[PDB]
């Protein structure tokens, strides 16, 4: 009779808190660009 | 390109509703004709 | 070692023009108002012999 | 039932011909040869079947100027049939009046492509029935429990 | 080639679209078992990859029921028959597989004392079948949405394979959007059981 | 040779001669606002009504010497009638035992077997019998439909074309394959090409519409005032709006006001715009300016002439002209 | 050996002898959960949601009861039989009076989950409802010793039947 | 009165056949056909105890 003792963030938990969304946003930043000024700010 | 588990995957602890006897018609539709579960004898599953 | 894993999405996740029919006889909740149906009390339907004969 | 049936069956008394050019014998059985079959059932379940008691000449059959023996009153003989466009909506009914499977009608509505502006009316009067077969299906269950196909069937 | 040593599976270009695991679909190249494939090259659902077929092949449409539909395999289709294969390989792998367990069950209700988590199904998917998924897709049944799986014997639970609409994938799998992964909880003493 | 009348469909009624004595006997002795006890129905011949089991019995179950009614029947049915015309009598017995009966034209099933010359048992539905029975043509049903008028006070309450689809369906349900439909070819004529036959229908079939509509619109101008009221169409609402619009009636109110056709009382910008500000919060219709709603939120049951009439009310000098006078 | 030279998959026949193959008790064990769904082509079919061993006499008594509750000219029941059969009391001291002949003769099927059993298939444009369907099968289901639920035409969507 | 083995088998055969709470057991009682169409859910006797019927 879980989810009574533990929360809903139990059994209904996709413990894969690693990469359901970030990987996508990773390929987002891949798309836009990086250039001189994008390094000059880092400069 | 996003799939959200939450839209289609529904894990709801649903209350198994009683067949409403207090009203006559909804008692007859609800009569899911599998009440012949009486064939649940734990019979010999690998012999006869 | 081979590991099988889903491909990346290029279109809508839940199929729409590819959906298999629901699989249970689609007698809707409104053709036999079995349960789960909520109606305003002003807009009560189909009492043609009880209380729609004298509508309001 | 026996009662409510005609005992005396008057015969088609052709009043006046609908043509001046006699339909020569050769073509008569050339067009009637096409009528001995009539479709039935309107879907994939189309069934071209046979028709018993085929009339012999259909240039004269009903298109005009024949009588129909529904003689009812004292002074009203077997009424003559006026020409086609003299009856209202006939070539419009030809589009509407027929066995309509709802399978074949709802694709016409959701595509709003009605051959006729009354098939929207033969649709409602067809669904408004099937709902009634339910609102009677259920206003009975409020009496008792009626269970379909639960009694023996056949012999 | 010898009568003793025969290729355990052979390359195949499908012309038709077979449902089964060994099946494929229109125009993809697949190494399916020899015995199965050999009753395809006779059946016509498949043809060995001659250099000609490697560009186009006359696949099949159930519409007119004959080999008319020309499916040309340019580099673009070869990016379509990959994602469409890589997809229905996860399908036919979890649907064919029957993932086992060993658990402890003191007590009478035949109740697994530490019931299962959707973590503990993706864990036995990646363990046994190497099927790597998101445990957010696994929807449990109604009996086991509350307490987890919790009971010995055969349990099953639904895995949602979301991204199948641009692959045009239906009628070649049993359910476009789900699959029944089929547990089984073989109770074991502290010797071989965990948790 | 001689076409009796060349008009695009002016034969929708019986001859005023036969239509004179049509309702002399098919009349409803008005309901006395009593409580009916029995609504009996019989088949009885022209005037051969007896005191036997068919009639005299059900009276005698109630102690009425039906030897009288048969005479009062024959006081109205013995003349006027071709021999052997089985009529239907709708006897209605009130709590005072005083009956009131309407004589009615023969059942259309009786008509149908006459007009095809088939006896009892020869006709049948194909799924029970396997064969279409005697043919017919729509030209014939239009005259079975002329002696079958539900309101024998108002001879055409159902317009005649509407009445025919009824008798046609009852025919098909008996196996009566009529020619105009059910077959590959209509009735062949020695007059002209099939095209010169179809090109003469495409004009007739549409001339009837302006004939049929006008008769459908003249009917609505004398229809109950409630009938010409506004009832918005529900085909646009999708079945989640159609359900989320049933839990709270407020949406089906603001809708009505939002899409009411213009009138002298609904030319209030704020009243119309008050609704239009309610729906937008509900995410309902948002890209449809008022016009394209009225043309879709109209009472579809209006005769085209009348929907067109209500749709252009703002053009009709505005309804700001027509008001409750005084 | 073991299964080969089948007698068209009803039962396997010894290769070097026409005798029946006399398999093990838990051969073809139904205690799987069948992955492959059934693509029924009747209007409704009676699938077995559970597993068990069902005789032919229990399946024939069910047909004789389904064939009573069904409109005759419209629907024709369709009973599948391609499935494999299995033996009974076979062994020699394990038979009664050394009559191994009269005990093995019974042939029972080992049904897994979701095998279709019958079919209310159509012979016309006549239609059925789930209420009109379960009412038919409610007679036979009381004989078929394992749990079964009726399914509508086409691919059983086993998300719902379970 | 035939104990309809589960509660769910209960069906109202007649117009006068209704449900009743005969001591915690949902039953069907009809004035007409008094015992002919009567059905009673399966449950412990109205006066049971903890050692006799568990
Ligand atoms: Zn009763």
């Amino acid at each position: 009779n879980l989810n009574k003792r533990y929360g809903a963030p139990y059994v209904a938990k996709g413990y894969a808190s690693l990469d359901p969304r970030c990987s996508l946003d990773a390929y987002s930043s891949f798309q836009q660009t990086v250039t001189s000024a994008d390094m000059k700010k880092a400069l | 390109a996003t799939y959200d588990p939450a839209a289609f995957v529904s894990d709801d602890i649903k209350k198994d509703v009683r067949r409403p006897f207090w009203s006559r018609r909804r008692w007859a539709l609800s009569d899911n004709f599998m009440v012949p579960m009486s064939p649940k004898p734990k019979n010999t599953i690998k012999d006869e | 070692e081979r590991y099988y894993a889903l491909p990346h999405l290029r279109g809508p996740s839940m199929p729409v023009q590819l959906a298999q029919p629901s699989g249970k006889y689609p007698s809707g909740k409104f053709t036999q108002m079995m349960e789960d149906v909520a109606i305003h009390p002003l807009q009560k339907p189909d009492a043609r012999y009880k209380h729609n004969m004298y509508p309001a | 039932k026996r009662s409510g049936k005609p005992s005396d069956l008057p015969d088609y008394k052709q009043v006046y011909l609908p043509y001046d050019t006699a339909p020569t014998k050769t073509e008569l059985d050339r067009e009637r040869r096409k009528f001995m079959h009539a479709y039935s059932g309107r879907m994939e379940h189309r069934k071209m079947v046979e028709v018993k008691d085929v009339p012999q000449n259909m240039y004269t059959y009903g298109k005009e100027g024949m009588s129909i023996p529904i003689s009812i009153f004292k002074d009203q003989a077997d009424p003559v049939i006026g020409p086609e466009w003299t009856y209202p909506g006939i070539f419009e009914n030809k589009i509407v009046a027929q066995h309509w499977y709802m399978e074949e009608l709802f694709d016409r509505e959701k595509s709003n492509t009605f051959e006729s502006p009354w098939q929207r009316q033969v649709l409602d009067n067809q669904v408004k029935r099937r709902l009634g077969k339910v609102a009677w299906r259920m206003s009975m269950l409020n009496i008792k429990t009626i269970d379909i196909f639960h009694k023996e069937r056949g012999a | 080639m010898a009568p003793e040593l025969q290729l355990e599976y052979i390359p195949i270009i499908f012309t038709r679209t077979i449902l089964g695991p060994q099946g494929g679909f229109a125009g993809e190249e697949r190494l399916i078992k020899r015995e199965v494939a050999q009753k395809y090259m006779s059946e016509g659902n498949a043809v060995t990859p001659s250099a000609e077929f490697h560009q186009g092949v006359w696949c099949y449409n159930p519409d007119s029921e004959q080999y008319d539909r020309f499916v040309e395999r340019n580099a673009e289709f070869l990016d379509f028959a990959a994602r469409k294969r890589q997809w229905l390989d996860v399908y036919w792998r979890v649907n064919t597989g029957y993932l086992l367990f060993g658990r402890q069950s003191w007590g009478q209700g035949w109740l697994l004392n530490c019931p299962l988590r959707k973590k503990d199904i993706a864990q036995k998917l990646w363990e046994q079948y190497k099927v790597r998924v998101d445990p957010r897709l696994i929807e449990f049944r109604e009996k086991d949405r509350r307490t987890g799986i919790q009971d010995l014997g055969h349990n099953w639970c639904w895995l949602y394979l979301p991204g199948a609409e641009e692959l045009a994938i239906d009628r070649e799998v049993y359910d476009n959007k789900r699959v029944k992964v089929r547990m089984h909880i073989r109770k074991m003493s502290s010797y071989g059981a965990l948790y | 040779p001689k076409t009796v009348n060349i008009e695009p469909g002016s034969n929708r009624f019986l001859d005023p001669n036969v239509e004179a004595k049509a309702k002399d006997i098919f009349a409803v002795p008005e309901f006395p606002n009593k409580a009916v006890l029995h609504n009996w129905r019989f088949f009885i011949k022209a005037g051969k009504a007896a005191t036997g089991p068919p009639v005299g019995q059900e009276f005698s179950k109630l102690g009425l010497k039906a030897m009288d009614f048969a005479k009062a029947f024959n006081d109205r049915t013995k003349p006027h009638f071709k021999d052997d015309i089985e009529l239907i009598v709708r006897i209605q017995v009130y709590f005072d035992k005083s009956y009131i009966f309407r004589i009615e034209p023969p059942p259309t099933a009786w008509f149908l077997l006459r007009a095809i010359r088939k006896k009892r048992g020869e006709t049948g539905p194909v799924v029970l019998r396997g064969n279409y029975c005697a043919y017919l043509t729509l030209e014939m049903c239009y005259e079975i439909a002329k002696m079958k008028q539900m309101s024998w006070g108002k001879v055409e309450y159902p317009p005649i074309e509407v009445r025919v689809r009824r008798v046609v369906g009852q025919a098909r349900r008996m196996g009566i394959a009529i020619i105009g439909i059910d077959t590959v070819h209509s009735s062949p004529v020695k007059g002209m090409t099939e095209k010169q036959y179809l090109e003469e229908s495409e004009k007739h079939r549409k001339v009837h519409m302006i004939q049929y509509e006008a008769l459908k619109a003249k009917e609505l101008e004398s229809a109950p005032l409630i009938e010409r009221l506004h009832r918005p169409n529900m085909a646009p609402l999708t079945n989640t709006q159609l359900e989320e619009g049933l839990k709270d009636a407020n949406l089906l109110n603001a809708l009505w006001k939002s899409s009411h056709p213009k009138s002298l009382f609904t030319q209030d910008t704020r009243d119309r715009e008050m609704a239009r500000r309610y729906l937008n919060t509900r995410g309902w219709f948002k890209e449809m300016t008022p016009e394209e709603m009225r043309v879709v939120f109209l009472n579809y049951r209006l005769p085209k002439q009348e929907d067109h009439q209500r749709q252009l009310n703002m053009t009709n000098g505005q309804a700001q002209s027509q008001a409750y006078w005084s | 050996l073991r299964p080969s030279s089948l007698l068209r998959a009803y039962h396997y026949v010894h290769p070097k002898t026409g005798r029946p193959i006399r398999q093990y008790r838990k051969y073809g064990d139904p205690r799987f959960i069948n992955n492959e769904v059934a693509l029924i082509k009747g209007l409704f079919a009676l699938i077995t949601t559970d597993f068990g061993m069902v005789t032919q006499s229990q399946l024939e008594n069910a047909r004789l009861a389904i064939l009573r509750r069904m409109p005759r000219g419209s629907f024709a029941l369709t009973m599948h039989t391609d499935y494999e059969e299995f033996p009974v009391v076979q062994k020699s001291p394990e038979s009664r009076m050394g009559a191994g002949k009269s005990n093995i003769h019974h042939f029972a099927y080992k049904f897994t989950t979701g095998v279709p059993l019958f079919e209310i298939t159509a012979l016309s444009s006549r239609r059925l409802n789930q209420a009109e369907a379960e009412g038919i099968f409610l007679a036979g289901r009381s004989f078929i010793p394992l749990q079964t639920a009726v399914v509508p035409r086409g691919r059983v969507d086993e998300y719902h039947v379970f | 009165h035939p104990g309809l083995v589960p509660r769910d088998k209960l069906k109202l055969h007649c117009e006068f056949c209704r449900f009743h709470w005969v001591q915690d057991t949902l039953v069907v009682r009809c004035a007409a056909h008094p015992k002919e169409h009567n059905q009673r859910e399966i449950w412990l006797e109205p006066t049971w105890t903890w050692g006799k019927q568990q």
